[PDB]
This record gives structure tokens, C-alpha cells and sequence, in this order.
């Protein structure tokens, strides 16, 4: 019944931004943390982002930081990510995560995980 | 109709029958006792499932007290489609609650007091369940704790700031438990502190052996390896956080 | 509980080198200053080197200076003194020492010693 759902990708250019928007449906999330991972071309998935619930504890992977910020509506049971000055680099599934269940949220312990969406960042 | 009649709450729809059972009144939910159509406080067994309520009658979720220990209270559909508010099953694991931490244990209950996971030591608070943040004493030793965690540094306490020493510093002391330290200079981390006959490391302006120093107010570290703007004033200072003498 | 001990020690010639490590147990010492001291026959203990635990900050006796380096492994809680272009007068007992508690690392304040080790070096 639960189930994360990614929207907001695809297609952006070099230095360009793009937002991605994660829905959650099936109970409230507006306690638990949440977070963002990627699976580049040929690679293991990672993290890229992680939130309380309040936005006043977040994390960043080194290669995001000071380019993307993660928000959410939690009315709206909902978590963006906002990517700035976008890289090809930056090409991957994004997958959003909910729940982290193990001692720190850079590990990939979540209780809930996305479909995860295609970015392609051009030139 | 909510009146609170004898220190009791009931719901009266207007009808000689207070309501029982569940009733969702301004956006909260209640239980009223089917049978004495009293609203439940406190830890309640509601149809052999178990629910927090506050004083007020007030439905909670979170991690609360029962008479096995804080249980998760949680939103409907978290576990085994539970309905919300119904303490859950969860095992072996952190939970995460706004800016909260939990330990689950193998019983589905919050751990309390110290607990080592993954040969880290932990501290909950006894009263919450909640990872232990800022200074406490905990059976006559000083702490000082972050994200549930004991802190190794020099943080202030309520009696000024205090060595919160790797273990086996001094008197075999654990941890991230605050020293005796007297007399001394600490260089830690390249930071320069200075401890009085209290072991608490001084701060603002000092004369030790004849030589100036300023450690900052808000973390006792000497000022140290160039020019500071103290109080609207520019003073230089040498890499070991001697004052040169002179305005800059 | 808490011991310094020194290794690396022996008989070797001028123009030539040693390695001395100094290994701690007891109390990790990965944010102390640690220093190496001598003593020359017939002369007191000594000043040779003292640095941070991150190695970015370094001190040296003017003798000693370009000749030997400091270093240190946090993760195995010891400090090294390489030793290069060793001089007769290099000949002494090498001390390792740990948490200075006196104005600077010069001063021969410290929280803990080693036994120390011989450094012969020959004509």
C-alpha cells in the first residue's frame, strides 16, 4: 500500500537547475526523515541527501554539496531535492528514501525506498 | 459537548448517553470507556491492541511508556497494517522522530540509560527514550553528549568548561567523562587551553608566567597565530596565544 | 596502563639513517601533541621534535632540523622520528613523549614518557 513516487526529472543542461519532487502515499511520513540516493551509469547506488522532518538536521554526499538542497511540504507528505549548477556528473537514477532505520542516514537502511527517476544532464 | 466532569472527560452529541468508543473531536482523536464512557489516559488496551493517550485524552504518537517499557506509538499502516496510534512491532534498530533518536531493542521497546550499538556507546534519556544532547551527570559523572553520544573536548557545563577526556586519561576515567585537570595547559586538536585549580579552563583575559593570553568566551581556546579583534580592539597574538604587547 | 614504547633504535654510521617508531597503548592519543626528546652521554634530556596529531604543524631542535622528520599513524596510535644524515652527535638514549601540559612543546612538560631507546651512530 505504501509507496514513494519520484517526479520532476529527465532532461536539463550543463550549470542549469532542476527540482525533483518525491510524493509518499499510503500512511504519514511527517515525523520521519528523508532522503535522496543515486545510481550514476555503471555504478553503485550512493546518497545524496538526507532530512529531519523539521529541516534542521540535513546531510550532503561531498559531491552535491553547495549545489543541492533538500525540502520538504509535509502537508503535502512530500520531499524535494534541488539541484543547482547541474554536471553531467550529476547523470543518474535518483532514487528518494524513507525512514532511515540504521546509525546514520549516509547508510542505505531506509524502511521505504522510491521507483527512481532518470536525470541527464547534457554537455 | 466535551465536559471534564469529576477530573473525567466525556463527550456529550446532544442525547442523555455520553459517547464511547472512538471519536475524532477537532481533529483529535479520544477513547471513551465503553463502559463508564470515561475518555482513556495514558497507556490503553483497546480491543487487545495497545495506544498512548495524554492527560487530556488525547490520542499520541511516538514513543511513550507502557508498563513494558517506551513502546512506538505509530502512524497507521507502519507495520503489520496497524491502525494509528497502535504500538508496533520494531526491532533491533534506531528509530527517527523529528530530531529524535530511539534504540529499538530485540522487544520492539526503546532503550533507556547506556546502551552499546555497533561498539558505539549510547545514552537515552530514562524520562524519554531520546538521545541525551548537552551536559549531564549521569551517577556522578560529567558528560557532555551529542545525537545520543558522549562528546571528547572541552564544552561548558554549568560550572564552566570542563576536559571531557578520551578514556584512561585520568583516574581511569571513561569516555568522554570530564577530568580532573589542574593547574595546566591542554593542547588539544591544535587548540590551546589553560585549566585553574577548579579544573574548569579559564576564559576571557589572562596573565599565566608573566605572559598575556585571551581565550575566547565561547569555547575557552586561546586566541592564537595572528590578529583578533577582541572588544573594538586589534591585538596579535603568537602561534603558542602569548599577547604581543601593542594595539594593531 | 598507559605505556610509550620506543623501537628502531641501533648502532648505525655517519651519512646514514634511522627510523625510530614509538607505539602507545592505553589511551588514544590521536588529538595530542606527541614529541621526541634525547639524551646525550654525559648531557641532560633534550628537545628534538614535537608536532600535532594532524602532522600539520612541526617543530624541530636546530640541530636536528632538515635532517629529521616527525610523523605520525592515529590509527595505530604511534609517532615516528626518521632520522637522516645521522651525525655522531646524534649518539644518545631517544625519549618519546605525549600531552604537553606547559606553555609549549619545547618545555619538557608532558603527560607521558617512554623508557627510551639507544641511537649509536659511528665515524
Amino acid at each position: 500500500q505504501v509507496q514513494l513516487v519520484e517526479s520532476g526529472g529527465g532532461l536539463a543542461q550543463a550549470g542549469g537547475s532542476l527540482r525533483l519532487s518525491c510524493a509518499a502515499s499510503g500512511r504519514t511520513f511527517s515525523m520521519d526523515p528523508m532522503a535522496w540516493f543515486r545510481q550514476p551509469p555503471g555504478k553503485e547506488r550512493e546518497f545524496v541527501a538526507a532530512g529531519s522532518s523539521t529541516g534542521r538536521t540535513t546531510y550532503y554526499a561531498d559531491s552535491v554539496k553547495g549545489r543541492f538542497t533538500i525540502s520538504r511540504d509535509n502537508a503535502k507528505n512530500t520531499v524535494y531535492l534541488q539541484m543547482n549548477s547541474l554536471k553531467p556528473e550529476d547523470t543518474a537514477v535518483y532514487y528518494c528514501a524513507a525512514a532511515p532505520y540504521g546509525a546514520n542516514w549516509y547508510r542505505d537502511e531506509y524502511a521505504y525506498w522510491g521507483q527512481g527517476t532518470q536525470v541527464t544532464v547534457s554537455s | 459537548g466535551m465536559r471534564t466532569i469529576d477530573g473525567k472527560k466525556y463527550y456529550f452529541n446532544t442525547t442523555a448517553e455520553a459517547a464511547t468508543g472512538w471519536q475524532t473531536i477537532d481533529g483529535k482523536k479520544y477513547y471513551f470507556n465503553t463502559n463508564t464512557s470515561i475518555a482513556s489516559t495514558g497507556y490503553t488496551i483497546i480491543n487487545d491492541k495497545h495506544f498512548y493517550f495524554n492527560t487530556d485524552g488525547i490520542m499520541q504518537i511516538g514513543v511513550f511508556k507502557g508498563p513494558d517499557g517506551f513502546e512506538y506509538f505509530a502512524p497507521a499502516n507502519t507495520d503489520a497494517n496497524n491502525i494509528e496510534g497502535q504500538a508496533i512491532r520494531y526491532q533491533n534498530r534506531f528509530l527517527y522522530l523529528h530530531d529524535n533518536i530511539y534504540y529499538f531493542g530485540n522487544n520492539s521497546k526503546a532503550a533507556t540509560g547506556w546502551v552499546t550499538i555497533d561498539g558505539r556507546r549510547y545514552y537515552f534519556e530514562p524520562n524519554t527514550a531520546i538521545g541525551a544532547n548537552g551536559y549531564k551527570i549521569i551517577d556522578n559523572k560529567n558528560f557532555y553528549f551529542r545525537n545520543g553520544l558522549p562528546q571528547i573536548g572541552v564544552f561548558k557545563g554549568p560550572n564552566g568548561f570542563e576536559y571531557f577526556a578520551p578514556a584512561n586519561t585520568d583516574a581511569n576515567n571513561i569516555d568522554g567523562q570530564a577530568i580532573r585537570y589542574q593547574n595546566r595547559f591542554l593542547h588539544l586538536l591544535g587548540n590551546i587551553y589553560y585549566f585553574g585549580n577548579n579544573s574548569k579552563a579559564v576564559t576571557g583575559w589572562q596573565t599565566i608566567n608573566g605572559n598575556m593570553y585571551y581565550f575566547m568566551p565561547d569555547t575557552a581556546m586561546a586566541a592564537a597565530g595572528g590578529l583578533f579583534e577582541i572588544d573594538g580592539v586589534i591585538y596579535f597574538f603568537g602561534v603558542d596565544g602569548v599577547k604581543a604587547p601593542g594595539i594593531y
